[PDB]
């Protein structure tokens, strides 16, 4: 009955919000990441890091507001409040982009905390820890995109800024500079996310339309009982229906629900791998066969070459405002443009 | 500066107000904790 | 000396075969363009 | 016989107290002019 | 097209080795029951 | 060609800044999330029916009448993971929720393409922020616009003879 | 040779479809 | 020698320790007042 | 099971499966070394990162001459 | 039967056959190492470490042999380009041979342990069941690790009994294997200080001996033994994987940013050296000083060693490659033959002009010339009709000082533009594109490829840690939850402490 | 104790939101952020 | 079901609204003042509409040094006084 156990006792009490040992890491870090984002989006500028306005205070709306990344000149500085850049000055710290690192790092440690929470509760309750395992997928994405990617580049500046439209810009950057749509690891992620949404919708609909009649009312929700032993819908009729509409169907409820975990988890993991390649500018940018033929044959044209022209438009038209530290000056006459436009 | 006390006075007033309306009921809870 | 008691039979049912062949073939279909480049 | 102050009480106020404050600040902002 | 010659062998093995492995385990599964 | 189509769409309609597309992403991301959640909750609460040396999947036999997992255990874990009343204990409600979220999200995104077809485009905040003198103060919307512009001026580079690409 | 490879794989998938549907493990009740 | 960033480091180190120990002081306290019975 | 010369020699090294010190044992002391090691990894990281700058620690290639 | 994804679990309670599996994996890894070196030897050109070093030729293990002091071939060449050496047995070839013979010896041991799996050593003398005292094993192995780590640092790296390690100047020009004295001061934690690597292994080696001793004599605390399932070999796999992905992140990082253990003559320059114009600064330092000392323009640039000029070229930037652009860097831009010379641009008014350099982010980049102050004074225009800065209008010319083109000036606009397009890549080289039939597209270096593979594996092994840690701590429910969990254990309020049935009300 | 009917609480809170949200939309056309 | 007091029972309770019909406006006002007093600008370093540029300036005051960065924005800020 030492103090350690007394604390364990208290941390693991059944209450409206379970705390647990993982609570000690989760709750401060989750609350700080989230408070930093609301604080910066309400009050803090990106004028000195990006030449952008980015808070409600400056005139931005929910779509355009963001906690932006530090200036390229910070490199990968941890940008600690007490560090050599801001030197304890809260105000300067904000102005130099210190809230980005605050949010990214407290967020990483909250994610760990949350995954430890899934592990802690699963152990206390007596269930298998497959929900913690599935949550590895979000983690991979977050670390690869917000940490590994800009660590392979010149600075945090080129990580995603925390904002709706800042993220849209990140999407478009990756098309023009990395040709990310062409990347087979992104395509595998696409198929996992879309395949996940499909599975989600097809499994819910199927259950709802093979229900057993277990009550008299037109509202069928009332006729389930959390503790009934009986399946509430017919796997058998569900299986014949899909075998006859689609050719194949699930027959194993256990396989089905594992497949539902497997598909979206795997796809997110594949896309994380691809982003690690782009950390290094290791892109699937080109097909060498196409380029050789196109250079020699001015009549040969594909959707592959058309999209590279668009990427070239993107880079030159957005680079100078998007990378202000580079002092890109592109006089009118060097901008790629088609006819009239 | 002085804008701080401006900002903070509503909140002390708010905490003050809740302190008084709840203090009696709140002491019964503290006695109960052994 | 005894024969080793930890030996176990291995199974792959027909559905798992179909699933796995589809995986490989579709993986092949996706990456072949990049192998040829 | 319920407690007034709980972990629950705290998590709620941890969020709701700055939420209102922030809504006040943002409300004022609609009236800023260049 | 001027295409990577080894792409062919790479594709064939990529298909063949994993596929052959599955068939081996399937057929010896059926021969049990 | 799919990618071509979606790049040109963005240039001409600013689909990313359109709410109906944002609801599509929410329907698709949320769908993948709830797919993973539901599959991991059922999978976590499967009832022991097998040994370590065999697929748990053999613990369910096609057409058995009893359920193959403990939903009260799944509820009890997920309710504590968040809080009780944000977890489903009614399997009908839960499975209807699975159905409606990505269906509705994707209706909206289909509606997005269908209404942008009549050139009612995404929000335009280009130069919405300016200073006391009237300098433009850029935001992320303006950066997005520099990207959209590069797409605009390069797409179908020989097919425009006049300064506005009106269709 | 690339054309033949692409089409060969696509043809194997279609064949696989055929067997997965008409030559499936037939699901059996309980 | 003892540079400004080294002083900052110790500032950070002590701040963290303060926060952690404070947090665990409070937690040990509460867990003693409000035990579970058995 | 099969006995071998080398097995007999190594025997006592694989003879205490399951043996434990009681209660917490050396755990308090482990935790001291864990915390020392963390601060030491911090220092090493912040030096590499340049948020810790030390006299005569020039974190550059020009520290080869 | 077992599913395909669990076949290897039949080793979990079979220490002999587990040893046999581990031997076979060790055999395969050493065989790889041996086969990889032999392939690299059969394809490596040693005739020019200036412009065709190993890192241009897609060499991957060659630089690891060179890093620790293997530098010559039985054929008489060495990688520093000295000729007539005699490496002794520990040439590249002998190293390759050792690993193959090792692979073979490991393979036979594997057979013996697989057949004679049932050794009394693996049996608990009390119960007769197979059992491994993992806590004592850790102390033993740690002790061994500490001795080897110490020995490696105290003897191999110092040159007390061994060759040392690769060291170089800041600009990667004069590398060689040298014995290295330990740096014991705080600059020993500076990743660019080789003396620190010596100290690390000496000090850490002794800590490992001492820890090893601790872990052989002291038994784990009962609390930890139960918390960490120390009777379960899978807890070791979980923590071992975690340590492995930790280490893999570190080595990916130090490869990418660079350290004393990843020198640029073995792996190539980093992208940051391009970002910060590291070599260009230094080149200009030398010319400015050549010219203070009164040399001509020709004289100052002719003094720049080609090797240093070749670092100042974006084609050796590792951040310029592609995932499916395969092979050696030489297959892309070709085999470098000669520095053409440093190109100087001037307009019709004799102002010097500077080609704006391609940043690593950009597959393509416009050609824009600036004056010393950054003002745009010429470019290659896309739209011609309203152009004001064409090379034609501004009368741009190019003069070459140094290298092959030293003292030549070109004025015809198409030629001048052609060098301007190469000047965005930095210094301008002549390439052999015929030999390898180079396709003209930049590829990444071994620094690139190594970082990519190790960051990817690190991330994947993170999932293995999570998986096997879950499996260790949740072994009792792997196969499913208790078919008689009662709703009271799971419903709210029933127990004060969650899952503790001793805390009902 | 349970005095106020909850339907009443809901309606007023309901209108409290509309008010503030409407203010934020009003402010999209006035002052900063309005383009004017 | 965990022994805290039900939410529906608190927010219909007269004692609850006696406190929170003060505490909620006080916080909303306090937030107002933080903005209307100008304090939020000074705390966070955020430019006022009249201080993004100097009068004839069109250059962004972009930080370009890591360890001198603090000094840079202070220089850019007194180039407005
Ligand atoms: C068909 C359309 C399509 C689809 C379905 C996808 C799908 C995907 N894209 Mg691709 N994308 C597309 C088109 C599409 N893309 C196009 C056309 C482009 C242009 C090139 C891109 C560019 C693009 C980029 C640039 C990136 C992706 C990424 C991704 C992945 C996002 C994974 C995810 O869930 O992140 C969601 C984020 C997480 C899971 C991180 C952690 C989330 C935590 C848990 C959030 C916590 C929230 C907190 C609790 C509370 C917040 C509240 C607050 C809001 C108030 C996914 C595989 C990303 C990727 O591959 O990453 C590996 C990526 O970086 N896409
Ligand atoms: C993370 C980034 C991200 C994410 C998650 C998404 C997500 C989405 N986008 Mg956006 N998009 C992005 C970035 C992103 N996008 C960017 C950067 C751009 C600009 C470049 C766009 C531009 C964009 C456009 C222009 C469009 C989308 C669309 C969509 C949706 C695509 C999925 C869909 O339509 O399902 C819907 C489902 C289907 C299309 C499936 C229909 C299937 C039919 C009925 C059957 C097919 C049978 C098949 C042929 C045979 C199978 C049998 C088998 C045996 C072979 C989805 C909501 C699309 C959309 O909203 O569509 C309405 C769309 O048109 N996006
Ligand atoms: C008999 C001894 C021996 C010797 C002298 C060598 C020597 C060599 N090998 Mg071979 N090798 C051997 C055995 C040996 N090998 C075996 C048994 C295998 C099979 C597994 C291999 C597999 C192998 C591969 C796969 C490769 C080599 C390579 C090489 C070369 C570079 C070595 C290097 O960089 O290691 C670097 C080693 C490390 C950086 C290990 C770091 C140790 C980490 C940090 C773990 C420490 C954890 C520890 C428990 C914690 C201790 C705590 C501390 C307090 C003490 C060098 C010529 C390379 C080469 O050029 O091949 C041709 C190569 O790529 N070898
Ligand atoms: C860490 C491992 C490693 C690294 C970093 C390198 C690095 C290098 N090697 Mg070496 N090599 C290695 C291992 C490695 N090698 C091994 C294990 C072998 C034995 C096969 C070889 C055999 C070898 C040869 C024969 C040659 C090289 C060469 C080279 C160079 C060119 C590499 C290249 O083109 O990449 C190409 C890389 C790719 C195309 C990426 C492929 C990764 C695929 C896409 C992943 C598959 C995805 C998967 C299907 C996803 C499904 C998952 C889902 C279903 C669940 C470079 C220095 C070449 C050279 O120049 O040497 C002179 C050369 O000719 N290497
Ligand atoms: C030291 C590393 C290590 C070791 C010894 C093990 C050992 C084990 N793992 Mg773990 N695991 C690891 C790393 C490791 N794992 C990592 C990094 C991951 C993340 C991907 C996993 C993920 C994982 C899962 C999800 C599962 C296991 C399982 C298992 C067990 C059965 C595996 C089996 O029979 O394979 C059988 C495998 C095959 C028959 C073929 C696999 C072919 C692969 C996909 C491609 C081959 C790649 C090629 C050989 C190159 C090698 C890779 C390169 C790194 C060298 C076994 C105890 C299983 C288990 O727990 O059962 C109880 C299980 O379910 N592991
Ligand atoms: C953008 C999409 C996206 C979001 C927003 C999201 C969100 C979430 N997923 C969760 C869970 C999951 N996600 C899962 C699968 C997936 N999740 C996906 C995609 C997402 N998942 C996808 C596609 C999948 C399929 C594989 C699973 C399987 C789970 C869960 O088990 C879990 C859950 O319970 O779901 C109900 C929750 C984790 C809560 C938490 O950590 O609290 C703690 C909060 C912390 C630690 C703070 C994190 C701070 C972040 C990382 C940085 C700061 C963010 C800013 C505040 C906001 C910036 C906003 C701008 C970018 C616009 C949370 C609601
Ligand atoms: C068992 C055998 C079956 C395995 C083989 C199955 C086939 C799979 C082959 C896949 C490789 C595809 C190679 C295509 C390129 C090729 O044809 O050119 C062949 C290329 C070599 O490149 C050749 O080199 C030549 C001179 O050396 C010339 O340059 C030729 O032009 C060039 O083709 O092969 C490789 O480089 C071999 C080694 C690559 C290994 C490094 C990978 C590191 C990345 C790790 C990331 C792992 C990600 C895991 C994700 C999960
Ligand atoms: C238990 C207690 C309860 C806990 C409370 C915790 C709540 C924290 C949650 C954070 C909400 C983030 C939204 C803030 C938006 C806001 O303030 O905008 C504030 C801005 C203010 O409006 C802007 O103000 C400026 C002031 O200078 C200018 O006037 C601009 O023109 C004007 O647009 O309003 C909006 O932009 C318009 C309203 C649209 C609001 C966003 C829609 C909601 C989006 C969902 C929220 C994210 C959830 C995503 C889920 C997936
Ligand atoms: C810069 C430094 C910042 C870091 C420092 C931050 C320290 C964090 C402190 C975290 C602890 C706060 C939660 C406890 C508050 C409290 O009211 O609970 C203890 C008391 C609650 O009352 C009791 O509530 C109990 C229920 S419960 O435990 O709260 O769930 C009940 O059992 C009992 O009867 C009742 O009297
Ligand atoms: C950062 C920092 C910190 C902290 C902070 C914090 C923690 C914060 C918090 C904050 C917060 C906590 C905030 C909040 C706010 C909120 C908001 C602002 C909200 C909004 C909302 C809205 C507006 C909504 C509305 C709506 C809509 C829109 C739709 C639907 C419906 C509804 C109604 C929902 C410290 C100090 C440590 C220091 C360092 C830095
Ligand atoms: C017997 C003997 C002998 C001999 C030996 C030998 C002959 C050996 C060999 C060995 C070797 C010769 C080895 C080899 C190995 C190899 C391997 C092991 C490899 C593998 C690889 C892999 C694994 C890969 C993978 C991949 C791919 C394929 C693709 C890409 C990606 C990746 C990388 C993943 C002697 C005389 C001495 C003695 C006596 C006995
Ligand atoms: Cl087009
Ligand atoms: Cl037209
Ligand atoms: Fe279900």
């Amino acid at each position: 009955r030492g103090w350690f156990d007394i604390l364990d006792d208290w941390l693991k009490r059944d209450r409206f919000v379970f705390v647990g040992w993982s609570g000690i890491l989760l709750f401060p870090c989750a609350y700080l990441a989230l408070g930093g984002w609301l604080t910066g989006t309400t009050f803090v500028t990106s004028w000195y890091t990006h030449g952008l306005a980015s808070s409600y205070l400056e005139g931005c709306n929910f779509l355009t507001v963001a906690v932006s990344t530090p200036a390229n000149s910070m490199g990968h500085s941890l940008l600690l409040l007490w560090g050599p850049e801001a030197q304890g000055d809260f105000t300067r710290w904000c102005q130099l982009g210190g809230l980005w690192t605050f949010i990214a790092l407290h967020g990483a440690f909250g994610l760990i905390g949350f995954m430890l929470r899934q592990f802690e509760i699963a152990r206390l309750v007596g269930v298998r820890p497959y929900n913690a395992i599935a949550f590895s997928a979000p983690i991979a994405v977050f670390v690869s995109v917000f940490l590994i990617y800009p660590l392979g580049q010149s600075s945090w500046f080129f990580a995603p800024s925390f904002g709706v439209a800042a993220i849209f810009r990140f999407l478009l950057f990756f098309q023009g500079f990395h040709n990310w749509t062409l990347n087979p690891f992104h395509m595998m992620g696409v198929a996992g996310v879309l395949g996940g949404a499909l599975l989600c919708a097809i499994h819910g609909a199927t259950v709802e339309n093979t229900l057993f009649q277990d009550g008299e009312g037109a509202s069928t929700f009332r006729a389930f009982n959390p503790t009934q032993a009986e399946e509430t819908y017919s796997m058998v009729t569900a299986n014949r229906f899909w075998s006859q509409i689609f050719g194949i169907a699930f027959s194993n409820k256990r396989w089905l629900h594992f497949f539902m975990l497997f598909v979206p988890v795997t796809g997110l993991w594949m896309s994380a791998i691809g982003v690690v390649g782009l950390a290094l500018n290791l892109r699937s940018y080109d097909f060498i066969s196409q380029e050789i033929r196109a250079a020699e044959d001015p009549e040969f044209e594909t959707f592959y070459t058309k999209n590279l022209l668009l990427n070239e438009g993107i880079r030159a038209w957005m680079a100078p405002q998007d990378q202000p530290h580079e002092n890109f000056v592109f006089p009118e006459e060097v901008l790629p443009r088609g006819n009239a436009l | 500066d002085w804008r701080v006390l401006v900002v903070l006075l509503p909140v002390l007033l708010a905490a003050g107000w809740a302190v008084r309306n709840i203090l009696p009921y709140a002491v019964k809870q503290v006695q109960k904790l052994l | 000396m005894e024969p080793n008691p930890n030996r176990q039979p291995v199974e792959l049912n027909r559905t798992s075969l179909y699933l796995g062949l589809l995986l490989i073939l579709v993986l092949a279909l996706l990456f072949s363009s990049y192998f040829f480049n | 016989s319920y407690p007034i102050f709980t972990v629950r009480w705290v998590a709620v106020h941890t969020l709701a107290v700055p939420t209102i404050f922030f809504l006040g600040a943002i409300a004022a902002m609609q009236f800023i002019q260049r | 097209m001027e295409v990577n010659q080894l792409g062919l062998i790479a594709t064939a093995l990529f298909v063949l080795v994993p596929s052959v492995f599955l068939i081996i385990l399937y057929v010896q599964t059926e021969s049990q029951q | 060609g799919t990618f071509n189509f979606m790049i040109v769409f963005q240039a001409e309609h600013n689909i990313l800044m359109h709410p109906f597309h944002q609801l599509g992403v929410a329907g698709v991301f949320g769908g993948a999330l709830f797919c993973a959640m539901h599959g991991s909750l059922v999978t976590s609460s499967l009832i022991r029916e097998t040994t370590e040396t065999e697929s748990a999947n053999y613990g369910y036999k096609f057409g058995q009448e009893e359920e193959t997992y403990n939903i009260v255990a799944a509820h009890g874990y997920f309710g504590r993971l968040i809080f009780q009343y944000a977890s489903f204990n009614n399997s009908r409600s839960l499975h209807f929720f699975l159905a409606a979220w990505p269906v509705v999200g994707v209706w909206f995104t289909a509606l997005g393409i269908s209404t942008m077809a009549f050139n009612l485009n995404g929000f335009n905040f280009n130069h919405s922020v300016i200073d006391a003198k009237g300098n433009v103060i850029n935001t992320w919307a303006d950066i997005i616009n520099r990207a959209n512009l590069g797409m605009e001026v390069m797409h179908e580079r020989n097919a425009h003879n006049f300064p506005l690409d009106l269709a | 040779m690339e054309t033949i490879t692409y089409v060969f794989i696509f043809a194997c998938i279609i064949a696989l479809f055929f067997f997965a549907i008409f030559f499936r493990e037939p699901p059996r009740i309980t | 020698t003892i540079t400004p960033s080294l002083k900052g480091f110790f500032i950070g180190l002590l701040s963290g320790a303060v926060v952690l120990g404070l947090t665990f002081a409070v937690l040990i306290a509460i867990s003693q007042i409000d035990k579970v019975q058995r | 099971a099969r006995r071998t010369w080398l097995g007999d020699i190594l025997r006592p090294l694989n003879s205490e499966y399951g043996k434990v010190a009681p209660g917490w044992g050396t755990t308090p002391l482990m935790a001291v070394f864990m915390g020392l090691f963390l601060v030491f990894l911090l220092i090493i990281l912040e030096i590499y990162n340049s948020t810790l700058i030390l006299d005569g620690v020039n974190v550059s290639w020009k520290a080869l001459g | 039967g077992l599913p395909w994804y669990r076949v290897h679990t039949v080793l979990i309670n079979d220490p002999g056959r587990l040893i046999a599996a581990h031997l076979m994996h060790t055999a395969l890894v050493a065989g790889w190492a041996g086969s990889m070196a032999l392939y690299e030897l059969a394809t490596f050109d040693p005739s020019d470490p200036v412009l065709n070093p190993m890192w241009r030729q897609g060499m991957f293990v060659l630089p690891f042999m060179a890093r620790l002091g293997v530098t010559g071939s039985w054929s008489g060449w060495s990688i520093t380009g000295e000729t007539g050496i005699d490496p002794g047995f520990w040439s590249f070839e002998g190293v390759a041979l050792a690993h193959i013979v090792l692979s073979g010896l490991l393979f036979l041991a594997a057979c013996w342990h697989w057949v004679y799996w049932d050794l009394e050593l693996f049996r608990d003398p009390r119960t007769g069941e197979p059992a491994l005292d993992l806590p004592k094993m850790f102390g033993i192995h740690l002790f061994l690790a500490g001795l080897l780590c110490f020995g490696f640092g105290a003897f191999h790296l110092t040159g007390l009994f061994g060759p040392g390690m690769w060291v170089s100047d800041p600009y990667g020009l004069t590398g060689s294997v040298q014995p290295v004295a330990p740096e014991w001061g705080p600059d020993g934690f500076n990743p660019y200080n080789p003396g620190g690597v010596v100290a690390h292994h000496i000090a850490a080696g002794i800590v490992g001996i001492i820890a090893g001793l601790f872990h052989i004599l002291v038994r784990p605390p009962q609390r930890l033994y139960k918390a960490l399932r120390m009777g379960n070999i899978e807890t070791v796999l979980s923590s071992s994987i975690a340590a492995v992905f930790f280490a893999a992140f570190v080595v990916a990082g130090t490869m990418w940013y660079g350290s004393a253990t990843t020198p640029i003559e073995l792996f190539g320059p980093t992208r940051y050296q391009w970002d910060s114009s590291y070599f260009q600064q230094e080149i200009n330092r030398r010319v400015q000083a050549s010219l203070a000392s009164g040399a001509t323009l020709e004289e100052a640039w002719s003094a720049i060693p080609e090797k240093l000029a070749f670092y100042d070229y974006i084609g050796n930037n590792p951040a310029k490659g592609g995932l499916f652009r395969t092979g050696p860097m030489n297959k892309g831009d070709g085999i470098a033959q000669a520095w053409k010379g440093h190109a100087v641009f001037r307009n019709k008014e004799g102002e010097e002009l500077f080609v704006r350099r391609m940043p690593a982010f950009f597959e393509s980049f416009p050609v824009i010339l600036t004056d010393k102050n950054g003002v745009v004074k010429a470019d290659i225009p896309f739209r011609r009709a309203e152009s004001k800065y064409s090379f034609e209008q501004q009368g741009v010319t190019v003069s070459f000082y140094g290298g092959e083109l030293n003292g030549q000036t070109f004025t015809d606009p198409p030629t001048v533009k052609s060098y301007a397009r190469k000047a965005i890549f930095g210094e301008i080289f002549e390439f052999d594109t015929e030999t390898l039939n180079s396709d003209g597209i930049f590829r990444t270096s071994p620094r690139g490829w190594f970082t990519f593979a190790h960051a990817v594996f690190a991330l994947l092994f993170f999932f293995g840690h999570i998986w096997h840690g879950a499996r260790t701590l949740f072994r009792d429910v792997f196969s499913g939850i208790d078919p008689e969990l009662s709703p009271e254990q799971v419903e709210w309020g029933f127990y004060q402490k969650v899952g503790d049935v001793t805390t009902r009300r | 104790g349970g005095r106020i009917p909850l339907w009443i609480v809901a309606t007023v809170a309901g209108m409290g939101v509309i008010v503030i949200v409407g203010l934020f939309f009003y402010g999209a056309y006035a002052g900063l952020g309005s383009s004017l | 079901t965990t022994g805290e007091r039900p939410f529906s029972d608190i927010i219909t309770s007269v004692r609850y609204w006696v406190i929170h019909s003060i505490t909620i406006p006080a916080l909303f006002i306090a937030g107002w003042l933080f903005v209307s007093t100008g304090l939020a600008y000074d705390v966070f370093g955020t430019p006022r509409p009249d201080s993004y540029y100097a009068q004839e300036q069109r250059s962004i005051p972009l930080v370009t040094d890591r360890f001198e960065a603090k000094q840079q924005v202070e220089t850019f800020l007194e180039q407005l006084k």
